[PDB]
């Protein structure tokens, strides 16, 4: 739900949004669309910091619910002692 | 035209969720008809299913609102099923 079915349209990007403020919203979507389907879960300038807000806020749960509902890290531990 | 739509579903739908088909040697009992489903219920028609078939075969013996981008009715029906089963469970044990 990651490599694909989400692409950013070159083509209706509106003018008045830098080409790396569009891929800061590709990613605050798609960090709660698959929060939502798969990890099984539901909960200008002031315009920068909103994405920027919607973004250290978002991202941040999402390593939380992937690290104490799944161990994320505690598998690459496990991954090296025996797989390694 | 949003907001009227909105209020017939509204309306047509209290009777359906004051009450998946019964019949009259458990397992023919109640069974999900496949046609008639919602197809955003889709992703938990067997854990609705199951959650009012548990309370029927302790009975004979002795709110939801739809909202788009928003499970909030999602998790109201496995708030119920985890409750639907401890009863029955329990009456087992």
């Amino acid at each position: 739900l990651w490599h694909d079915k989400y692409t950013l349209r070159k083509s209706m990007i509106p003018s008045f949004m830098t080409m790396d403020q569009s891929r800061k919203v590709l990613l605050i979507g798609k960090s709660i669309n698959f929060l939502h389907q798969v990890c099984h879960d539901q909960t200008e300038n002031a315009f920068q910091g909103k994405i920027d807000a919607a973004y250290f806020e978002t991202s941040k749960y999402l390593l939380d619910v992937l690290n104490k509902k799944y161990s994320l890290l505690d598998h690459m531990q496990a991954m090296r002692r025996y797989l390694l | 035209a949003q907001e009227l739509c909105l209020y017939l579903t509204k309306a047509a739908s209290a009777p359906y969720f004051e009450v998946v088909e019964e019949h009259e040697y458990w397992d023919q009992r109640y069974t999900i008809v496949q046609q008639q489903i919602p197809s955003f219920l889709q992703k938990m028609a067997d854990k609705i299913l199951s959650t009012g078939k548990y309370l029927n075969v302790v009975r004979e013996c002795g709110e939801i609102i739809y909202t788009l981008k928003e499970r909030a009715y999602v998790e109201q029906i496995e708030k119920a099923f985890n409750y639907a089963s401890k009863v029955l469970l329990d009456f087992l044990m």
